[PDB]
């Protein structure tokens, strides 16, 4: 692929229709904990060990206490100057008459923070429940999000698991109900939202640019949705620290930190 | 349906 901001340069300069599918590289630059690399876990797991049906009908305490500990860690987080181009870029666009989507793999809703409003959030968020009684999603910014949380789910190895009763663990609260909430999360052997899943398909066949952004930790079917682009001839923009499987299909490969290319290409 | 799958092979 190229490296000629110029050229990219030139094609954004009259594209109509942009999708920008980001990953969690640009996460990892506002400083949050993606527990996916080599090395990177909460206690002695990883988040694919977590983030599964069954760690939650096993142990849903645990899986809690580590989605609690995402949570409260976001207080102190900020969108970086990758978010910030993404938003401006959409803000901008929008009143020539362009239009920009974001699909998101992160649940961290920096993306909400910056100030995307057309935000496909493709695997859920840290901040929305799902009541597994009766399905309603809702939601939810509370500290802690339920009192048997309050100090839990620290990151260190060593640290003990809370236990905590699943009639303790958080509830819903709509009128009758009572049922045990989960994070609405899409975890790995889960199916993506079907209507979600639509509009996603509906974006990348309108796209007459693509771009993907941070993205090295690979996941189905995101990791698929530039290629798909890309196959129909559409250029797509690579920004990332490191080559991925998918970079040879791409027309343009920018390496760095999110933060230093995407301004300027967005500018 | 389309479900959500660890990328391994690289
Ligand atoms: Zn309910």
């Amino acid at each position: 692929p190229s490296s000629s901001m110029a050229d990219f340069r030139k094609f954004f300069a009259k594209a109509k229709h942009i999708v920008i599918i980001s990953g969690a590289g640009v996460s990892a630059e506002s400083g949050v904990p993606t527990f996916r690399g080599a090395g990177g876990y909460w206690r002695k797991w990883q988040a694919q060990d977590l983030a599964t049906p069954l760690a939650f009908a096993h142990n849903p305490s645990r899986v809690w206490e580590f989605y609690h500990y995402r949570r409260e860690v976001m207080g102190s987080k900020e969108p970086n100057a990758g978010h910030r181009a993404i938003a401006e870029c959409e803000t901008r666009l929008g009143k020539q008459g362009r239009r920009v989507v974001v699909i998101t793999q992160n649940i961290d809703e920096l993306h909400r923070k910056a100030g995307t409003k057309n935000l496909l959030e493709i695997h859920g968020s840290l901040f929305k429940t799902r009541c597994t009684s009766c399905g309603v999603v809702a939601e939810n910014y509370k500290s802690p999000i339920c009192p048997a949380l309050s100090g839990k789910g620290a990151p260190e190895p060593g640290t003990q698991d809370a236990s905590i009763p699943v009639e303790k663990l958080p509830r819903c609260e709509e009128a009758g109900c009572g049922g045990l909430l989960r994070p609405h999360v899409v975890w790995f052997g889960e199916n993506l939202d079907p209507a979600i899943l639509e509009e996603v398909d509906r974006e990348l066949a309108h796209c007459d640019l693509c771009l993907v952004v941070g993205t090295s930790s690979v996941v189905y079917p995101a990791a698929m949705f530039a290629p798909q682009v890309a196959a129909r001839g559409v250029p797509v923009a690579e920004f990332n620290t490191e080559t991925t499987p998918a970079t040879n299909r791409f027309r343009f490969h920018f390496q760095g930190p999110c933060g230093t290319t995407l301004p300027e290409a967005l500018a | 349906e389309l479900n959500k799958l660890l990328g391994r092979v690289t």
